[PDB]
């Protein structure tokens, strides 16, 4: 869940302005252009902040996006609407720079998406712009810039 | 109602003899707001903004600009309802127990309804004050066998995400070490733009006795209390620094501002003891009555409370 | 609607409870008015 | 709430507040960064300095062993004050910016302990000795960390000439689409601090 | 606004030419109530009672009595907002394509904004009617590649927990077997106290053709349609029965009452197509426009709809 | 999944025309036959002991005792209702008899039933007598009408 | 506030959309009135 | 030519930006006028 469902017990202190963006609720990218192509797809599971792949059913229902990677990588999920079950996808043709889930890494390392849509060190897909940031016991994020697929 | 229910009239005639809670001294008049709820929760929403990356330089042609993110937080306050039962004497049976000096039965410890309700209400108010101060509900002096309360029900002492300092066991008698810990906590305190506000400190009698010692060979001009007051005045923009002593606390110091914007107590309008309409009546002279009271409702901002515990091991 | 007011006559237990709450609020207000730190 | 979307007025107010916080941080430290460690800083143009990174100024360093020794800190401050070169512009008010921990150290009585005399009072008298008995203001800022900054308030020595558009200003360009989400832009200008050499004292208390 | 925006004026001047939806005939005037929403949900609560056991005989003295229980059900209706995009000619560029008879490029299939909006709105209304009837959204004759929709979004044909009958492939042409299935479904219908209401039946053209055949030796002045009308009148307290034919249905028969207390349509007030303010402009003569429409909002009571499917395989 | 009131909403309004077999639901709290002289106690709930036998569980000592699903020689009472907001389970003590629907291990009228380690009734110490056959509400949820009469070998 | 009313002068697109919705509702009412069944 | 004046009606975004700058300058002037530093 992008937004922590459990309510907080205390009001936050809005005095500092540093290191206030390394959160899982942060949706989108650090740098966003007005000419970016954005699509919306039915969500299979929770692909938020993970690479997505197109999955076709038996034909009765339309195609959807599921967390994955490898040669089946189609795009990167940057946002999700839970009420409508909709996943926001930036196509792999379009380049993306933002915080993505990392497999539980130093700047300059070449990262590729695994079968679960998690970035892992090495075809390369992105370059790590920072180090792993731990949000939960198994949840790690990393700032990466995706520039398509190149061997 | 007063011509039919004797107990209601007795409560009306005895309610004015119950002492006011001592917790009022720990808050400003504008820091307390009554709410209309017995059991349940109340939710508040706060919005915040953060910077995602470094600023983008506007030179020549560029369409990729750094972004600013927004985040919402929901804070929930829980209100719980609790009840006590106490035994007293039936109204019609009082004449058979009236004596020259007192009304009641010393041998069996039976009291008139008015006196029993007054004593029970006093005890309940003591418990409520203890809950508001410490954040726990218990009857043992040790503090174990606590009542398992609901989440988002906290007091000043046990409030999370606040500045906490621990004076070591070997330095329990060293006021210099204690005041060093207080200095560290005060430095880590974050008042923000609400710094110009009065401060409140709550200490135990042993801590007060150590404070009134001369400042330290040893200066005979000012005391540790004066040094602490000046230190707190350095951070509250030279505002009033009220100091109080509470027997409930044991080797613990509490420091917090008296500003509604940072800390607010929103208790239920039925928090204080209230008699119930259910009275158990039998063929004997002993009857039972019930008292209700509501707990919960303390809201605080993060990193605005200093809690110093002097380990006595 | 407070127990302090002698003219007030509670019709029912609900009115009695509301009067108790109002009396408690008025006592707190009076304590804050008469408090001098 | 679920998707973290705000009205334009509230979003603009929060963004402006954050930008002003960043601008104040830049004016103090001379650097722009979003990390608390002061890393991954934005590469800025030369001749862009703040009150803390201004070159050719007096710098003192209190050692690790004297981190809590106010006497040693005051000795270093006195050394820097003697090394100051205010010159003919000495008759001017002075300004000191201090971190909260060092301020709490200052508010202690001066050391037996002198009655009715504090370390802050001693420092004020020492600065008044050199500023021709002029006003000495002391301020506290959470941005500084184990740093003490002393400088005069004379326009001849230190001058702040910021742009008239330095503070946040909205842009006319508003991105619109068929959805309900729009985008807006805020501009701000940085730079514009001038100071004469050897007129600022910067004391760093090395912690551990 | 009309003086500044040409598209809004054209929409206002051509909105009248758009025909009314055919789904309005399927419901009574009181069975439809508009709601103010675009994307979200509307929830209601219904209270039911039940007996826990057999009653208790009041003989001599007894304390344990049988209980009557209560239950609540929360029903939620979801709404979905969808959009379509269409290309058209620019208003300034129209004069360079205004031929003598037609306006627009025949080779490039480009049309004026008004005509393009009219045709797109007609297509969207056809899609909305199909959704309201069948409960699915698709653009294929086979019915595959359906749009994944939110739960609690159902149509008259796919409504769950209703009476469903299936006529076998061997008995596809046997109107007697079809009527037997319809009779079984009608018997299984449960209208309760709302029986005295008009009824509505929707059939495919093939079923309509089969209805007019003489009732079966062939009867005189008695047809399957009349027999079905009499059968429905037997259960609806001899109220009106309206029979409609729809090309959208295929080998499907749908029978349901026209009472607001059983089935109610609460669509969004923006369900029908509405133009969007955003218009994509460029340096060429082609522009793009968007149309929004809202889907969802059909509420039905359980076991009040008969759905007969004639397996044609 | 197992809560008294389903979290999933219902798509359609119910048909309130029939009056038979409308009480064999998991939301039916309490007992089929209840007297005004029954003793009931609220206790902090550890886990979800609704419609199951409960046993007293003691912590380190910092917090008060609670009740958790269980049976056997440690059985203390029967949980008849639960309030989720306060996490409070209403328990009828074993000293008091109870008649109602209780969870049965995944059985005919007259069978002898005892509570297992998970607080579920199972065919045989005897704790209750089954008044009906097992009624299936889910692939693993089986309820049964039973009459509890305390402890006896 | 309907498109049928010639006196309607939409100040903004929001009012225009509200008028569209009102016109649709009035058309539905007119169709139901005209229907004879 | 400041946003403080209610009678001021900006004609274009350039005038609006100039009014914002003038308002910021006036706010700074007012803050310095109302400033009261502690001299001890």
């Amino acid at each position: 869940m992008k937004n922590p469902q459990q309510d907080s017990g205390l009001l936050s202190n809005s005095i500092d302005f540093r290191d206030q963006n390394l959160i899982f609720s942060n949706s989108g990218g650090v740098c966003t252009s007005s000419k970016d192509k954005i699509e919306n797809y039915p969500a299979k599971g929770y692909p938020y902040k993970r690479g997505v792949k197109l999955s076709f059913g038996d034909g009765t229902t339309e195609l959807e996006v599921e967390a994955g990677g490898g040669d089946d990588l189609y795009g990167v999920c940057s946002d999700i609407d839970e009420f409508s079950g909709m996943a926001t996808v930036i196509p792999i043709t379009n380049n993306f720079t933002g915080y993505l889930t990392l497999k539980k890494v130093n700047p300059g390392d070449k990262l590729n998406f695994n079968q679960h849509g998690e970035l892992e060190k090495v075809s390369v897909n992105a370059i790590a712009l920072s180090k792993a940031h731990k949000l939960t016991e198994d949840l790690f994020i990393v700032l990466a810039s995706v520039f398509g697929n190149r061997a | 109602l007063f011509d039919e229910n004797y107990y209601a009239k007795a409560v009306a005639n005895i309610i004015g003899e119950v002492k006011d809670p001592i917790m009022y001294k720990w808050f400003s008049p504008d820091q307390i707001e009554d709410v209309d709820l017995q059991m349940g929760y109340q939710k508040t929403v706060k919005w915040d903004a953060f910077l995602n990356a470094n600023p983008t330089t506007i030179a020549n042609e560029v369409n990729t600009i750094s972004t600013i993110g927004f985040s919402s937080e929901v804070v929930r306050l829980n209100y719980l309802k609790l009840q006590y039962k106490f035994r007293h004497l039936k109204q019609t049976s009082e004449k058979f127990y009236t004596s020259d000096s007192y009304i009641g039965d010393i041998n069996n410890n039976l009291l008139p309804f008015a006196q029993a309700y007054k004593l029970a209400s006093s005890e309940i108010i003591k418990l409520i004050n203890h809950f508001v101060l410490t954040g726990t509900v218990s009857i043992q002096k040790d503090g174990k066998n606590q009542k398992r309360l609901l989440p988002n029900m906290y007091g000043l002492l046990n409030m999370p995400e606040q500045i906490k300092e621990e004076v070591a066991s070997g330095d329990k008698d060293k006021m210099d070490k204690i005041f060093e810990k207080i200095e560290a906590g005060l430095s880590k305190l974050e008042l923000g733009d609400e710094f110009s506000t009065p401060m409140m400190v709550i200490v135990d009698p042993a801590t007060s006795l150590k404070l009134v010692k001369p400042y330290a060979a040893a200066s005979s001009c000012e005391k540790w209390e004066d040094v602490l007051i000046q230190t707190i005045k350095a951070i509250n923009n030279r505002e009033d620094v009220y100091i109080e002593t509470s027997n409930l606390l044991k080797h613990k110091i509490l420091i917090y501002p008296l500003n509604s914007e940072l800390i607010k107590f929103k208790p239920s309008k039925y928090m204080l003891p209230t008699p119930n309409e259910q009275v158990d009546k039998d063929s004997t002279d002993v009857a039972h009555s019930y008292i209700d009271f509501v707990l919960g409702g303390l809201l605080a901002t993060r990193k605005t409370i200093l809690q110093v515990n002097i380990k006595q091991s | 609607a407070s127990l302090l007011d002698s003219n007030f006559v509670p019709i029912n237990f609900t009115e009695f409870v509301q009067a108790i709450s109002n009396t408690y609020k008025q006592r707190r207000i009076q304590f804050y008015e008469n408090l001098k730190r």
